[PDB]
């Protein structure tokens, strides 16, 4: 019955992570605008004819 | 979350996570009804004994009533950030969020916004134990011989309300939610903007996605206005029209 | 109807619950059209007769 | 605790019939709007009354 506070008022619990993982982010869009070009060095020139 | 890229000048920043934690604990509720051996064995109409079932719904109906009660109080109880879940100063690392409007005019009804399409949703319930009942008909009982009788009918049940993110929920908007305008479209479009322009700790969109209105009976022609009606007033379309579902409840208010 | 639930603190607190009653009593009605035998009884036209 | 009230009639003598009507029968209110109130309550239209 009598027992301190801090070891039985303490340890009368259960661990849940339902709340992991609740909310998400925004989804990638960069694709919708953008075009991928890999890149092999310092930078990259670009040149179109007229 | 991890810390957001950074431009690497020098050397590097090392920075720390942030663990949350909430913690809430059981309750214990009953409800009980005494009556007497005389009262019931001279009850010849047969029209005082469905105590039984009276209560057997009265314990279905109770997670009803803990539900609706919190989302009432959600601006008087506080989440797991420290403040009331509906507040106007919800805490971001060096700003201040608000997801409760007002007017100080006419604040008579709040609806309520509820994306629910997250893996937790609003509000929760935890059921740490199931409905048991008891009864007194038998000689040997002791309220049997307490007096003339005590013929107790009564439930145990160990529940409490739960909460959670209280970004995600927008419920406190009392201004309006039907006119020709601005209180049909703009009071709407605004809880709905709000929610999804809300801002994670770091910096990060949070995704809301408000697919739930939750009304009281009261509001519930206001709600169906502004959503559920293809024309509009001047032939044209409700750009709102069939863009949350609309729930009418009658344990608010 | 059941009363609610109510919080555990100390001891159970007795409930009470209540019935109700409606009554009605009947009432009495009439229609009542008087007639001469003879403006009916030499009725050959058969304009009597739907009464 | 909440009553669940479903009203489903509505009843009027024949001078409110036309009205009665144009708030629960008509689908176009004044410029092809919906009307909010269509066919939730049906009518009943009798000569019993005032």
């Amino acid at each position: 019955a009598i027992i301190t506070p801090a070891l039985i008022s303490a340890l009368k619990t259960s661990f849940q992570k339902h709340f992991q993982d609740a909310l998400a982010t925004a989804p990638s869009t960069y694709l919708q605008v953008a075009t991928v070009i890999p890149s092999t060095t310092a930078s990259n020139t670009y040149g179109w004819l007229g | 979350q991890f810390p957001k890229l950074r431009e690497w000048i020098g050397q590097r920043v090392i920075k720390d996570m942030a663990a949350q934690g909430y913690q809430i604990t059981n309750k214990l509720f009953e409800s009980t009804v005494g009556v007497k051996r005389t009262d019931i064995e001279d009850d010849n109409l047969g029209v005082y004994g469905p105590l039984m079932q009276e209560m057997g719904r009265a314990a279905g109906a109770h997670p009803d009533e803990l539900v609706f009660a919190l989302l009432k109080a959600g601006n008087a109880n506080l989440c797991y950030d420290g403040q009331n879940f509906f507040d106007t100063d919800h805490p971001v690392y060096p700003n201040v969020d608000g997801t409760g409007t007002a007017t100080t005019v006419s604040n008579l009804f709040a609806p309520a916004a509820d994306p629910g399409a997250a893996w937790y949703l609003l509000d929760t319930s935890r059921s740490l134990k199931p409905l048991i009942y008891q009864e007194r008909m038998k000689p040997s009982f002791t309220s049997m011989t307490k007096e003339d009788d005590e013929q107790v009918f009564m439930a145990d049940e160990y529940r409490y309300g739960v909460r959670s993110r209280c970004n995600v929920g927008f419920g406190f908007w009392q201004l309006a939610a039907m006119s020709t305008e601005e209180l049909n479209q703009v009071n709407f479009e605004k809880v709905y903007d709000a929610m999804r322009n809300q801002k994670a700790d770091g910096g990060r969109p949070l995704d809301i996605r408000p697919n739930l209105l939750v009304v009281p009976t009261t509001l519930r022609s206001k709600a169906k206005e502004v959503v559920g009606v293809q024309r509009l007033a001047n032939g044209a379309d409700n750009p709102n029209f069939e863009l949350v579902q609309v729930l009418d409840t009658a344990w608010l208010n």
